[PDB]
């Protein structure tokens, strides 16, 4: 059932609609409903090429912003990632754009929410299991954005970033213990 | 109570101990994190992110340094002495106690309990099989006395003999052979019903477990094991059985008039590797340890 | 006198790799009970000595500030004081040097 | 110039099958162009060669040689990178498998001997190579006993044939 003060909800919808209108004004013949499938498949195959370690394809699939965010902390480790099931069809939750004049470039950013399950198991440089589990399709709720360069004549739809609200459940623990040292004092006194 | 060979008794005791340990490891489904703080004096402010009921204060010492592992004899989990291989349970604060600390009384008591347990393990497996050898308990004598003690009741046929110097040296040799193999002092906290069902045979051990589970509202008694020997003891123990450097058995004494049967008290003195004494001082301690010590009231 | 022949690598290895020329392992090393910074037996801990030396240097700088110039050496005893820490009745005739600090929990 | 010790940490192993030995971690580290003689560095490396990380640091802290502090620094960075990069949980659970010194690029200077004669001085440099393996140090090989001596003598006697005949 709808909640009170739906005028602001409709105003947010209208802001997303005017962003979509600008995107359509720049480029026509762009349906809205088929996007979530495209984003889902792009996400799945980008993570597949991450598992296979194919940077020449991961570059075409994801943007330069999230290329290092996704490839740097995993350089010398082995990943076993696999999409198993789509729980519910993804929903486009936000469509915004900016009229940035610094280089005559306008970028369209669309956030789409997906709820699904996957199997992640990060191994070590020596082949030892580090973080994940092999065959336990744990459920994850993720909001990922996609950015396109409208002014560019080619402009592949690539994933830009992933947003995480603070209320999100904590991810699974680490299989190894960690020591966090206190202050490393020179000849002095400790106050705590 | 029925007929059972001592060998099969030890096998079944070990199987029950291992089954209980397995279920204790299993009732926790996943790895949980504990933030164990270091309230010691040398490395203050150090927090370890350890695993619940898996990791140990020895593992915390492994994180810190090798000197911690070598010298730390006991842990202090927010108020209390913990043996070095007891898995941690809650987010706590820890402090490591060595033999040369300002107040080493807790580690002295733990070391003497461990030495008494080793002496009992040596005694139980050094007599003829057709005699019934039973361990009564290890009295909590203070370190200020001359030696640690173990009470043992022998079969009726041995109510008139006395072991000689050669037999005493054989006991010391068995103790040194036990020392030579690095055996961790494994610990376990079990329920009263399980504690009774492990032993099930000795009425002395049964009453010991009753006395040790009465004062605890949760009816839990501590259990410790070296190799395949299992004893019931009060208080924690030292991590390894090779911590002892000088070990001996001095003499055995009788206390008859308090019971129709006979209860013998084996006595022995030991000194750790960190506190080894000279030959002459050790001879003095050996000569003193042969005296009967009566501290039970 | 000149060498009649070149020394071989085998002879050289035998000379310069025998136990007399190797570094010996020392077993004087244990942990400092305070500060736990790996001192050596029969030798003061470097960490604790550096702490004491830093405090002594600060005290001596205050002494030089108070004394004025050279050739002073007051003919009375001396006592170091800290924040708060009102002077005691026994140290009346003594010179007082109070720089500014909380008294360290090793200097009493 | 060759820098191959640096690239030994870039090796990536395939994931182990569940039922397999732990495959202890293996960390390579080095310092290049140390203003020290390589023989003088070899003595310290030889001392450090078999020890665990903590014992080696303890031994190097109370050696009054120029290279002792350099090797101590190298070992400290190796330990830090072993815990941080190569997934070693216990910072004290490392031992030294390889510890050696190598010649570096040197310079040549004139010495001005006591006539119109002279010598060429060499400004010595060296490298230090260390390798840490995760796990307790391996036990030292005990000296062979008289039982082993007699056993090998008997086997030598039993192995002999009738030579230069059928
Ligand atoms: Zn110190």
């Amino acid at each position: 059932e709808g909640l009170i003060e739906r005028t602001e909800r409709m105003k947010k919808t209208m802001a997303s609609q005017v962003s979509i209108r600008r995107i359509k004004d720049y480029d026509a013949n762009f349906k809205i409903k088929d996007f979530p499938e495209k984003a889902k498949d792009i996400f799945i195959e980008a993570h597949l090429c991450l598992n296979n370690s194919d940077h020449d394809r991961l570059h075409t699939l994801v943007t330069e912003h999230c290329f290092p965010d996704m490839t740097w902390d995993i350089k010398y480790k082995t990943v076993r990632w696999s999409f198993v099931e789509s729980l519910e069809p993804s929903h486009v939750v936000q469509v915004r754009c900016s009229s940035m004049m610094n280089q005559g470039n306008v970028y369209g950013q669309i956030t789409v929410r997906m709820h699904t399950r996957q199997t992640l198991a990060i191994y070590d440089r020596f082949g030892r299991l580090m973080y994940g589990q092999e065959d336990v399709p744990k459920d994850v709720l993720e909001y990922v954005v996609f950015e396109k360069q409208l002014t560019n004549p080619y402009g592949s739809w690539r994933m830009h970033t992933k947003i995480v609200p603070p209320w999100a459940p904590p991810k699974q623990p680490i299989l190894k213990t960690v020591m966090i040292p206190g202050p490393q004092l020179k000849p002095e006194e400790e106050y705590e | 109570a029925s007929q059972l060979s001592p060998t099969e008794l030890t096998e079944m005791r070990n199987d029950l101990f291992n089954k209980e340990k397995a279920r204790q490891l299993s009732l926790t489904p996943r790895t949980e994190k504990i933030e164990v703080k270091h309230v010691g004096k040398t490395d203050p402010g150090t927090v370890f992110v350890m695993n619940k009921n898996i990791s140990t204060p020895y593992s915390c010492a492994m994180h810190l340094s090798e000197w911690y592992c070598r010298k730390s004899i006991l842990a202090l989990v927010d108020g209390q002495p913990w043996d070095m291989y007891k898995p941690l349970t809650k987010s706590c604060e820890i402090k490591f106690l060595t033999f040369k600390d300002c107040d080493p009384g807790e580690v002295n008591k733990a070391y003497w309990r461990s030495c008494a347990m080793m002496m009992g393990c040596v005694i139980e497996r050094a007599f003829k099989d057709e005699y019934m050898v039973n361990l009564v308990r290890a009295p909590e004598v203070p370190v200020i006395s001359g030696a640690f003690c173990y009470d043992v009741v022998l079969d009726s046929k041995l109510d008139e003999w006395m072991p000689t110097k050669e037999n005493l040296r054989s006991f010391t040799k068995d103790a040194h052979a036990l020392i030579y193999k690095d055996l961790p002092f494994e610990t376990l906290e079990v329920e009263a019903k399980v504690a009774l069902e492990i032993f099930q045979h000795s009425k002395y051990k049964v009453d010991f477990i009753e006395e040790k589970a009465s004062q605890n509202p949760e009816r839990i008694v501590k259990l410790h094991r070296i190799g395949d020997f299992i004893d019931v003891s009060e208080g924690p123990l030292i991590p390894r059985t090779s911590i002892c450097f000088q070990y001996e058995v001095s003499a055995v004494h009788n206390l008859q008039p308090t019971q129709p049967s006979l209860i013998r008290r084996f006595q022995g003195v030991s000194l750790p590797v960190h506190l080894r004494a000279h030959f002459t001082i050790w001879d003095k301690l050996l000569e003193r340890s042969r005296k009967m010590v009566t501290e039970d009231q | 006198a000149a060498p009649k022949n070149r020394r071989t690598i085998e002879v050289n290895r035998c000379r310069r790799r025998n136990p007399q020329k190797l570094i010996k392992v020392k077993n004087n090393i244990d942990v400092c009970p305070e500060c736990g910074h790996l001192k050596q037996k029969h030798v003061l801990c470097a960490y604790c000595y550096e702490k004491v030396c830093k405090e002594t240097a600060e005290i001596r700088r205050q002494i030089g500030k108070q004394e004025g110039g050279p050739f002073k050496a007051p003919t009375i005893e001396t006592v170091v004081l800290y924040t708060g820490e009102t002077p005691s009745e026994q140290d009346q005739g003594k010179r007082i040097i109070e720089r500014d600090r909380k008294r360290p929990s090793w200097f009493t | 110039i060759s820098r191959k010790w640096e690239k030994k940490n870039k090796i990536v192993y395939p994931p182990q099958l569940p039922g397999e030995p732990r495959r202890p971690a293996e960390i390579y580290h080095c310092r290049r162009q140390i203003k020290y003689s390589k023989d003088k560095m070899w003595y310290l490396a030889k001392l450090i060669r078999g020890m665990s990380i903590d014992q080696a640091l303890a031994q190097l802290e109370f050696n009054d040689k120029k290279g002792a502090k350099i090797i101590k620094e190298v070992l400290l960075e190796a330990q830090d990178m072993a815990v941080r990069d190569h997934n070693v949980e216990f910072r004290s659970n490392l031992y030294i498998a390889e510890s050696t010194s190598g010649r570096g690029q040197c310079l040549k200077r004139i010495r001005y001997h006591g006539r119109g004669r002279f010598g060429i001085m060499e400004k010595v440099y060296c490298h230090y190579f260390v390798k840490l393996v995760e796990g307790p140090p391996p036990p030292p090989e005990p000296p062979k006993t008289a039982v082993a001596h007699a056993k090998e003598y008997i086997q030598q006697l039993r192995s002999r044939t009738i030579v230069h005949t059928l």
